[PDB]
């Protein structure tokens, strides 16, 4: 059922701090303990990210410019997919991605998306369990010049299915007609903010789609129970999650690979003058003195 | 000072100097000598400087 | 006097184990090449990239390559390869090249400056030129600015000529984005259509499974060999190491950008490249007057 | 010199330096006969170049 409600709420965009976030492997080369420096698009340190709350219909249009960061602190994986493109009204070609228990369908068709797309899961039906039910994400798929499926990509980490929360961390990059994705998931105990640590995001897939992308939708998969009346948009208004949005731009990071080849720490050459000193001097410890 | 001079001498081996790659084994194994000679010569001039 | 360096005792080739044959036969001999305003992105992959049937063959009017020698194409393993097939005019044959500005080189198809890869062209009088009128092939003229390389545009709206707003199907000072073609066998050079396919590689950054029928020689260790891993030549003394390569990490470099670690494309173990035990020789010498 | 092709790699090759040059002109008036000019041929491959 591709029908929606006129509005839910004028989303208050609460912000939070991305302490040490947006660090991902910029290359496909293993490196031992070295201090490399790459001119790749990262998320600048200590940047305000648009903390969107799931319980209150956080599924707006968001300009996807020069790549966009993404996280999700949640259990049971409320938010699933994304809807990219530059026109979104089937007039021009546009991307589409989903995620569910069948497989993560990735398509580039002249889709006609629904105003409130998500994945409804009518559960406790004839088996006292859960089973994906709804597919109200789009209506038409007339023209198409791409497709992909790999497997149901729901990376529920160990921990007996949500002792802590599953923190997805995702980078989507789109330059010179190549859609690039990096991902990692780590467990934490913090409920509202983000922890104090350095996370490195490995690549997972590239797309030869070359489609002009300027937005994304972040399918939240609205569902609470199979007895919630609604107009296919509201009714399933229950989200115990949150998802973050962060832009990317040129940031000449200075990456510190340890002996194990992992990016232990990083330095941003525009966060502050001291970090620019650490960059020009090309180290992490700066002795007393004056540097140009 | 000695260690820094040697380190920058090593690090200068990873520069293109205008060539298509900073390693000779990717120029020789991807270009016929007639037009690989110009890239090898660019690297020669840069590394010699 | 001179320098002592050990010589390689063996030659080694280590390619992925594959037996498929690449779609070049289908790609080049397709039924009807698409219009130049919307070309095709056919991701050839996981096949023995035999370019012998490409360079030893005939009827290819122009087969010239940029950055890759045609005779080395049989020895290079590509991360990905793409076939951009379309039809152009005789005056556009030069325009399918890096730089070389023209009309279609600035309107509907552009190549980057590096363009690791090349193009193949041949006439299209025998298969396209009919006296009935080949208006089925078109191309865009201007989209208020220049386009970007390797990006398509299949939005068949009405774009204004400029300085005046219109709508509908026709307006004064408001044109139509496309322009038709007229291929007929009465045509000649500069007018007869040409069938152009564009190959674009991506070399020596990431692990690769697309390259020619070079026979993978057995693997030897602890001896000076002239190894060849996916086309990465070089002398070394292969040993075993414990460098924790991540699944997407093929190679491993040092400060001088020389690979000091490699992974077998057949048995995914972490090797340890190291050049031979070279050195310099000094010659202690009493004066030749006194002794020899 | 250079400019790889079929005959440039099969039956006639020039060195890389090639001090000296070439002259060419059409041969329709003296060779092209409808009878069939099979009197001229060329090699293709001898297991190598």
């Amino acid at each position: 059922q591709c029908v929606n409600f006129t509005t839910r709420t004028q989303l208050p965009p609460a912000y939070t701090n991305s302490f040490t976030r947006g660090v991902y492997y910029p290359d496909k080369v293993f490196r031992s303990s070295v201090l490399h420096s790459t001119q790749d698009l990262f998320l600048p340190f200590f940047s305000n990210v648009t903390w969107f709350h799931a319980k209150r219909f956080a599924n707006p249009v968001l300009p996807f410019n020069d790549g966009v960061y993404f996280a999700s602190t949640e259990k049971s994986n409320i938010i699933r997919g994304w809807i990219f493109g530059t026109t979104l009204d089937s007039k021009t070609q546009s991307l589409l991605i989903v995620n569910n228990a069948t497989n993560v369908v990735i398509k580039v068709c002249e889709f006609q998306f629904c105003n409130d797309p998500f994945l409804g899961v009518y559960y406790h039906k004839n088996n006292k369990s859960w089973m994906e039910s709804e597919f109200r994400v789009y209506s038409s798929a007339n023209n198409c010049t791409f497709e992909y499926v790999s497997q149901p990509f729901l990376m529920d980490l160990e921990g007996k299915q949500g002792n802590f929360k599953n923190l997805r961390e995702f980078v989507f990059k789109n330059i010179d007609g190549y859609f690039k994705i990096y991902s990692k998931h780590t467990p934490i105990n913090l409920v509202r903010g983000l922890p104090q640590g350095f996370s490195a995001l490995e690549p997972l897939v590239d797309l030869p789609i070359g489609i002009n992308i300027t937005r994304f939708q972040t399918l939240l998969a609205l569902h609470r129970s199979y007895l919630t009346p609604g107009d296919s948009s509201s009714g399933w208004t229950a989200g115990a999650a949150a998802y973050y949005v962060g832009y990317l731009q040129p940031r000449t990071f200075l990456l510190k690979y340890n002996e194990n080849g992992t990016i232990t720490d990083a330095v941003d050459c525009a966060l502050d003058p001291l970090s620019e000193t650490k960059c020009t001097l090309k180290s992490f410890t700066v002795e007393k003195g004056i540097y140009q | 000072q000695n260690a820094q001079a040697l380190n920058t001498l090593v690090k200068q081996l990873s520069s293109n100097f205008g060539a298509i790659s900073s390693v000779l084994n990717d120029i020789l194994s991807r270009l016929d000598p007639p037009e690989a000679e110009v890239q090898i010569d660019r690297l020669i001039t840069g590394r010699l400087q | 006097t001179s320098n002592f360096r050990v010589q390689p005792t063996e030659s080694i080739v280590r390619f992925p184990n594959i037996t498929n044959l690449c779609p070049f036969g289908e790609v080049f001999n397709a039924t009807r090449f698409a219009s130049v305003y919307a070309w095709n992105r056919k991701r050839i992959s996981n096949c023995v990239a035999d370019y012998s049937v490409l360079y030893n063959s005939a009827s290819f009017s122009t087969f010239k390559c940029y950055g890759v020698s045609p005779t080395k194409l049989n020895d290079l393993c590509f991360t990905n390869v793409y076939a951009d097939s379309f039809v152009i005019r005789g005056d556009e044959v030069r325009q399918i090249a890096p730089g070389q500005t023209g009309n279609i080189a600035d309107y509907n198809y552009k190549l980057p400056d590096d363009f690791t890869g090349c193009v193949i062209a041949w006439n299209s009088n025998n298969l396209d030129s009919k006296v009935g009128g080949n208006y089925n092939y078109l191309y865009r003229l201007f989209r208020k600015s220049n386009l970007k390389p390797f990006e398509r545009d299949i939005s068949t709206e009405i774009y204004q000529a400029g300085s005046t707003p219109c709508n509908g199907v026709k307006g004064f000072n408001c044109y139509f984005p496309l322009q038709s073609y007229g291929f007929q066998p009465t045509y000649g050079v500069g007018y007869q259509p040409y069938r152009v396919v564009v190959l674009s590689f991506e070399l020596l950054h990431a692990p690769a499974t697309v390259c020619g029928p070079k026979k993978s020689t057995n693997l030897v260790k602890n001896k000076c060999v002239n190894f060849n891993f996916n086309g990465l030549t070089g002398t070394g003394v292969l040993t075993e190491s414990n460098k924790k390569f991540l699944p997407f990490q093929q190679f491993g470099r040092d400060i001088a950008d020389t690979t000091d670690a490699v992974r077998d494309p057949q048995t995914l173990e972490i090797l340890d490249i190291t050049p031979c035990s070279f050195g310099g020789v000094s010659v202690i010498t009493p004066g030749t007057n006194t002794s020899n």
